[PDB]
C-alpha cells in the first residue's frame, strides 16, 4: 500500500496483498520479562563490588537488550564464588557498612551463594544513560554493594524486569555481503 | 511471568521474595503496533 | 521418625536460565511508585513491528539513487537478516540473539525527489534454486510489486516467508555460498528527470514475524 | 487372485490420472503405502502462496530393466523419484522453488502364464543404497509382487512424505521405486524368453509455491 | 524450625533406565506442526504382524525349489528367533532386545512355478524330546496341515507356543544340543511338473505373539 | 489359509484353525515411547560434542530401533560427566555461543550433570536416512551441541518419541544352524 | 507413558519440562495389523 511517509504512523501491510496468508505467531520469546530472566556473568573486583547492572557487557544478551531501553526497572538475584563470608548492603549505604555482619551475610557454602535481593534506589525507575553531564551515572543508580574476602565470580539475573523507550540495538557490521559464522552441525 | 515454572507456591511471601510495589492516584508500544494501518489506500481492481 | 529422601545424583547444580528462584534475606522493601510511565515496551517485537528503521547501500547511505543507464538494478541483496544491507536495522539487533525465525518482513520505500521529479519502481522476491533476475523482465514472474511516484511518497510490501522448513536460520552459515533464503531484487523501471534522487529505505517486522531460541553468541 | 480361464473378472481395474487411463485384466488390487490421503497441503512455510496444478497430474512412462534368466534373487533396478520429466510436471521443477506431490504407480511384467519366477515392487521412502541383507525385509514398505502364474501388473499409490512439507527435487528424492527379484525367471518351453519390466507413473495432489524468474 | 529429613544410604545414584525424569533448563519452545504425518508405528509388534519378511534357506536365498528324488525334505530348521533360517527376519530382528517370548509365529508359503507346475506341500510342528521325522509319514503323527497349488498362491500357518513353562528363550544357549523348541519340517508330498519351481517362504508374528523383558546384549 | 499372496494385504492366521486357542497378550514392552526411552552411552569428543542421536552406535538396543524409522520426533535428556561448567546452545547456534554463559550453563556438580532439553529443530520431524547426496544428513538435524572443558562421558535418552516408517531389523547372521550364546546361570 | 513411573506431580510446569506441540488445519501400522484376513478362503469341513 502506498502512505504519507512522512508521518510516524506505523503502517503494516500483510501478504494478503498479493494473495498470500498472514500466519499465527508465538512471540513469547521476545517477551522482555522472560528474555532479561537469565544469569549474566561480570568481571568482578577483589572485594567490593558494586552492583551495577551497567557493567553487564555490552555485546552480552543482556548487556544489549537493557541497553535497548532508557529507563527500567527489575529486582535482582546474584550468584557469587566467594572465600570467606559475603555481606550485602542497601543503596544508600556507607561503604564501611560492608564490614559488618548485621547487614545481610551469607557465610560460606560451597560451591557458590545465590541470593534473591529488591530493587533499594530511591528513584522510581533507573536509566541506562542519564543526560546530567554534557559516560557517569548518577551514584545513586545501583542495587547496593557486596563484599567477600575474595570474590572470584559474580552472576547478574533481573527479575520482573520492565523497559521504556526503546534505543539501537545493533548487530555486528560485517565486512562481506552477509555475517557468516560456523554453525553447529553433525560432524564430518 | 518471566523465566519461572515451578508449579508449586513459593515457601516465602511475596513481602520477602520481591520488592512491593505502590501505586500513585499502559504498553505504549503494543497499542502503537496494533494501531498500524494494514490496508490499501486507493481503489483496487481485480 | 522422619521423612526419608532420596538425594539425587546429575541436580541441583546451578544453572544459568534455571526456572527456580533465589531464597530471599531482606525483607519488606516497598518501591517508590511508576505507575503509568510513558514509553512501556513489553514485547521487542512490537517495537520491531511499529518502528522501521534504515537499511544500508553502497557508500553507507540509507537511501539508492536514480540510474540513467541501461542497467536498471537499484539494489539486489540476500534475503538474510545477517546481510549487511540489513546489519544497522533494530529487526538485525534484536535477530542475533535468537537462532531461528519465521513470517513476513516489510520493505518500505520513500521517494524524496522534487514534485517535477517521476520515476516507476519494481521490487521483487526471487527464492533459492536459481540465479537471482538481472532484469525487470526475467523478474516479472516472481512475486513482485510495481508503483510510481505522485500524492503518497511511500509504498511499503511483504517479503513473504517461503522455505522448506517451518523455520530459518537467523544466522548464516560459513558454507552456504548462496543464500539459502532466496533474494531482494530492487529495480528502477523508468524515470522522468529523476536524475540523482533518493529512495529511502527502510524495514520492520510484518505481523507474523517470529523469533524462537534464545542465543547468546557475540564474543565482542 | 479371488476373481474367476485367463486374466479376468473383478481383477479388471482401470486408472484414470487427467486425461489418461490405464486397464489392466489381471489386477490384485492397489497397495495403499502409509495412508489413504494427503496430510495439510497449507502450512506456515509457504504462507499461503501455494497452489495445485492438475495439469500434471497424469501418467507418464519409462522402461526399467530387462527381466533375464540369468538375474538371481537380490538383483534390484531402483528408480528415484521424482525422475526426468518433459512434459508438464517437469516444467513446474524450472518454475517453482518448492512442490510437494504422492505417487500413483504401476508396474507391468508382461510374460505369460508359462513363465515362473516373481519379483517384488516397493516404494520405498529416502533410500539411496540398500545392503543384501537388507532385501529380505524390503516388504516392510509399501509393496506388492508380480508372479506370473497370477499377475503381470503391480499397482501401489503413496502420499508425499519428508521432513518438511514442501520440497527442493533438486536437491532431494523423497521416493524411490524398487524392483527386486525374489525367484528367477523360468521360461521352460512354453513361456516367454524374457520379460521387460515397464512403468506407468503419475505425480498426485501435486501444489507448486515460489515462482522463479525466467532465464530470460 | 524446619522440616527434618533422613537422606537415606542407597538411593539417588543415576540409574540408566529410572522412572523419572530430569530438571528443564529452557522452557516455552513451540514445535513446528506434525499431525497426520503418515506411516506412524506405536507398537514394534503391529509392524511385525502386518509386514512378514523372509527366511533364508541354503544358498541364500529366500525360497526353496522343488526336488525330484526319493527325498521329501523341502527344509528342516529349529523353531528358534536365533535359527540361521530366521536371521533376516524382521521378527529375529527384533527379538534379540528381549529375553523371553511367547505365543504364536506364522509362516507363510508363496508357490511361484508357471500355471502347469502343480504340487502338494505339507509342514509339521515337531516338539521338543523325539528326533524331527525324516518323512511325511512319520510327521503325519504330529499337528500339521498339507496343501496344493491352485488359483491362490498362497498359504499362511500357525507355529503353536507348546512348552512346558509359560515363556521360552529368545536366545540359545551354548549347552542346548538340541533345539528345546523343537522344529519345523517342511516337506513335498509330490509335484506334477514342478522341477526346479521356487516355493517362497515368509514369517510374521501372530495374534498372541508377545514379546517381554528388554536387554541390550551386542557387542558388535 | 490360502489366498491371493501379490496382494501386500496382510494375512495373520491363528492356532484355531486346526483346534487350539489364541491367548491373552500383553505388548507393553514392545511400545515404541517406552523402549526407547532409557539411556544410552555414546563415545564423546573432548569438549565441543554436537547432540545428534545418529552418534548412538548401531548395535544397541536404541541405535537400532532408531534406524529402524525412517522420521523420528523426541525430547531428550543427556546424562554428562565433565570438567568445568557445561554450556548447551540450541540448534541453529553459532558454535562460539558455547563460550557464553547466559547460554544454559551448568555449573560442576559432582558426580554428573543430567537436563531435560527440548527438541529445537526447524523440521516438523528428523530422519535417520535423507537422500539428498545419492551418509552425510544435513547440518539442521541435531539437538543444539554441548561443550565443557572436558567431557568423558556422554549418555542420551529419548523422551515421548514418535517414529514412522519401518525399516529392516537385523540380527547377527550365525554361522552354524542357531546363534549360541552363554546365557545366565547359577553356577556350577 | 514411555518409562516414567512417579506417582505425584512433576514441579515444573508442562511449557518448562517437554516442548510443546501444536496443530495444523493416526497410528498406521496399528490399522493395518488389525485389518488381517484371520479367516479361512473356501469351504470348511469338520
Amino acid at each position: 500500500t502506498t502512505s504519507a511517509g512522512e508521518s510516524a504512523d506505523p503502517v503494516t501491510t500483510t501478504v494478503e496483498n498479493y494473495g498470500g496468508e498472514t500466519q499465527i505467531q508465538r512471540r513469547q520469546h521476545t517477551d522482555v520479562s522472560f528474555i532479561m530472566d537469565r544469569f549474566v556473568k561480570v568481571t568482578p573486583q577483589n572485594q567490593i563490588n558494586i552492583l551495577d547492572l551497567m557493567q553487564v557487557p555490552s555485546h552480552t544478551l543482556v548487556g544489549a537488550l537493557l541497553r535497548a531501553s532508557t529507563y527500567y526497572f527489575s529486582d535482582l538475584e546474584i550468584a557469587v564464588k566467594h572465600e570467606g563470608d559475603l555481606t550485602w548492603v542497601p543503596n544508600g549505604a556507607p561503604e564501611k557498612a560492608l564490614d559488618n555482619t548485621t547487614n545481610p551475610t551469607a557465610y560460606h557454602k560451597a560451591p557458590l551463594t545465590r541470593l534473591a535481593l529488591p530493587y533499594t534506589a530511591p528513584h522510581r525507575v533507573l536509566a541506562t544513560v542519564y543526560n546530567g553531564e554534557c559516560r557517569t551515572l548518577p551514584t545513586s543508580f545501583n542495587y547496593g554493594a557486596i563484599k567477600a574476602t575474595r570474590v572470584t565470580e559474580l552472576l547478574y539475573r533481573m527479575k520482573r524486569a520492565e523497559t521504556y523507550c526503546p534505543r539501537p540495538l545493533l548487530a555486528i557490521h560485517p565486512t562481506e555481503a552477509r555475517h557468516k559464522q560456523k554453525i553447529v552441525a553433525p560432524v564430518k | 511471568s518471566g523465566n519461572t515454572g515451578s508449579i508449586i507456591n513459593n515457601y516465602y511471601m511475596q513481602q520477602y521474595q520481591n520488592s512491593m510495589d505502590t501505586q500513585l492516584g499502559n504498553d505504549w508500544f503494543s497499542k502503537l503496533a496494533s494501531s498500524a494501518f494494514s490496508g490499501l489506500f486507493g481503489a483496487l481492481l481485480a | 521418625g522422619i521423612f526419608p529422601v532420596a538425594c539425587s545424583d546429575g541436580y541441583g547444580g546451578l544453572v544459568t536460565t534455571d526456572p527456580k528462584t533465589a531464597d530471599p534475606v531482606y525483607g519488606k522493601v516497598f518501591n517508590p511508585p511508576r505507575n503509568q510511565l510513558p514509553g512501556r515496551f513489553t514485547n521487542l517485537l512490537d517495537v520491531a513491528e511499529a518502528c522501521p528503521t534504515f537499511l544500508r547501500f553502497e557508500g553507507g547511505v540509507p537511501y539508492v539513487t536514480t540510474k540513467t543507464d541501461s542497467d536498471r538494478v537499484l539494489a539486489q541483496f540476500d534475503m538474510s537478516l545477517a546481510a549487511k544491507h540489513m546489519s544497522n536495522t533494530f529487526l538485525a539487533g534484536l535477530a542475533q540473539y535468537y537462532t531461528q525465525y519465521s513470517g513476513t518482513i516489510n520493505l518500505h520505500f520513500m521517494f524524496t525527489g522534487p514534485t517535477d521529479a517521476k520515476a516507476r519502481y519494481m521490487v521483487a522476491y526471487a527464492p533459492p534454486g536459481m540465479e537471482p533476475p538481472k532484469t525487470p523482465e526475467a523478474a516479472a514472474h516472481c512475486i513482485h510489486a510495481e508503483w510510481d511516484t505522485g500524492l503518497n511518497s511511500k509504498f511499503t510490501f511483504s517479503i513473504p516467508y517461503l522455505s522448506a522448513a517451518d523455520y530459518t536460520y537467523t544466522a548464516s552459515d560459513v558454507a552456504e555460498t548462496t543464500n539459502v533464503q532466496g533474494w531482494v531484487c530492487l529495480f528502477q523501471i523508468t524515470h522522468g528527470k529523476a536524475d540523482g534522487d533518493a529512495l529511502v529505505v527502510l524495514a520492520s517486522a510484518g505481523k507474523d514475524f517470529e523469533l524462537r531460541l534464545p542465543v547468546d553468541a557475540r564474543a565482542e | 487372485d479371488k476373481k474367476t480361464t485367463t486374466l479376468l473378472e473383478d481383477r479388471i481395474l482401470t486408472t484414470r490420472n487427467g486425461h489418461t487411463t490405464s486397464t489392466t485384466q489381471s489386477s490384485v488390487g492397489v497397495t495403499y503405502g502409509y495412508a489413504t490421503a494427503e496430510d495439510f497441503v497449507s502450512g506456515p512455510n509457504t504462507s499461503g502462496l501455494e497452489t495445485r496444478v492438475v495439469q500434471a497430474e497424469r501418467f507418464f512412462k519409462t522402461h526399467l530393466f530387462d527381466w533375464v534368466t540369468s538375474d538371481s534373487f537380490g538383483r534390484c533396478h531402483l528408480l528415484e523419484l521424482p525422475t526426468d520429466h518433459k512434459g508438464v510436471y517437469g516444467s513446474l521443477t524450472d518454475s517453482y522453488a518448492y512442490m510437494r506431490n504422492g505417487w500413483d504407480v504401476e508396474v507391468t511384467a508382461v510374460g505369460n502364464q508359462f513363465n515362473g519366477g516373481c519379483l517384488l515392487v516397493a516404494m520405498v521412502p529416502e533410500l539411496c543404497s540398500i545392503q543384501k541383507r537388507e532385501l529380505y525385509q524390503l516388504t516392510l514398505f509399501p509393496h506388492q509382487f508380480i508372479n506370473p502364474r497370477t499377475n503381470m501388473t503391480a499397482h501401489i499409490t503413496v502420499p508425499f512424505v519428508g521432513v518438511n512439507r514442501y520440497d527442493q527435487y533438486k536437491v532431494h528424492k523423497p521416493w524411490t521405486l524398487v524392483v527386486m527379484v525374489v525367484a528367477p525367471l523360468t521360461v521352460n518351453t512354453e513361456g516367454a524368453p524374457q520379460i521387460k519390466v515397464y512403468a506407468n507413473i503419475a505425480p498426485t495432489n501435486v501444489h507448486v509455491a515460489g515462482e522463479f524468474p525466467s532465464k530470460e
